[PDB]
């Protein structure tokens, strides 16, 4: 997961 | 937003499509070149295709449950790219090039048309 | 073999499936929850979830064109990953994070289930 | 395009  | 993204989904998603297709789950219409039948979904090939996507939001052949493409089509050309339609991998060869880069014409995808392009002029 | 791939292919492709979603194009079944409505390709949240997986792969219910979701199915967190589904990008925030978790688990969307239990016990 |  990361922030787009 | 604030959302967060989980960077392999989108390829999971197209390999369980794919998984659906070998194992011919909820396929929905079947693509008839030269004699040859490839069972398939309509989502996929319209998300692939500028050519599917203007045949099934269409009125009335969004109903067809099967297409029969121009006799002039290659079979192996079509199976090539239905493949990379499902896998993001094009099995791009010498001895294909010409098939494969018509078919993506036909079929309208313009990134398979770019890369068989650059691979031809790199041969001249 | 000797493929080449369009890194940007299967990310096109989840794209254009939502873009149909948004326009109501090819949706073959209806979500009911609490009753709130949903529609969707029955394909895509069978790549997304291992509950749609088993349903659309009975022999009977692959058929029905509405499936209602157990009562306890909060209708915001079905959205959330609904739209999860079709983008890759997860609206989780400490205001949804349990019905948001509650419904992953229920769906079985395992990497859904993974990011709301590590954003759980860092804030414990 | 890659190389897989
Ligand atoms: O090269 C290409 C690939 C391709 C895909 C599509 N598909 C869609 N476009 C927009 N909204 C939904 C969909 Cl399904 C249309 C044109 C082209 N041209
Ligand atoms: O967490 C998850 C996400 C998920 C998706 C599916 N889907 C498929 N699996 C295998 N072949 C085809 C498909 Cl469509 C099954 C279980 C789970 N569990
Ligand atoms: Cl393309
Ligand atoms: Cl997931």
């Amino acid at each position: 997961w990361v922030i787009p | 937003d604030s959302c967060i993204q989980f960077t392999r989904h989108a390829s999971d998603v197209l390999l369980n499509l794919n998984r659906l297709r070998s194992r011919d789950i909820l396929t929905d219409v079947v693509i008839v070149v030269s004699r040859e039948q490839f069972r398939a979904h309509k989502t996929v090939l319209m998300a692939c295709s500028g050519l599917f996507y203007s045949i099934f939001t269409d009125q009335l052949k969004c109903n067809l449950s099967v297409i029969n493409l121009d006799p002039e089509i290659n079979p192996e050309g079509f199976c090539i790219l239905l493949d990379f339609m499902y896998t993001s991998r094009l099995n791009l060869r010498e001895g294909n090039i010409m098939a494969v880069m018509a078919t993506a014409m036909y079929l309208q995808m313009e990134h398979v048309v770019d890369t068989c392009r650059k691979f031809i002029k790199a041969s001249e």
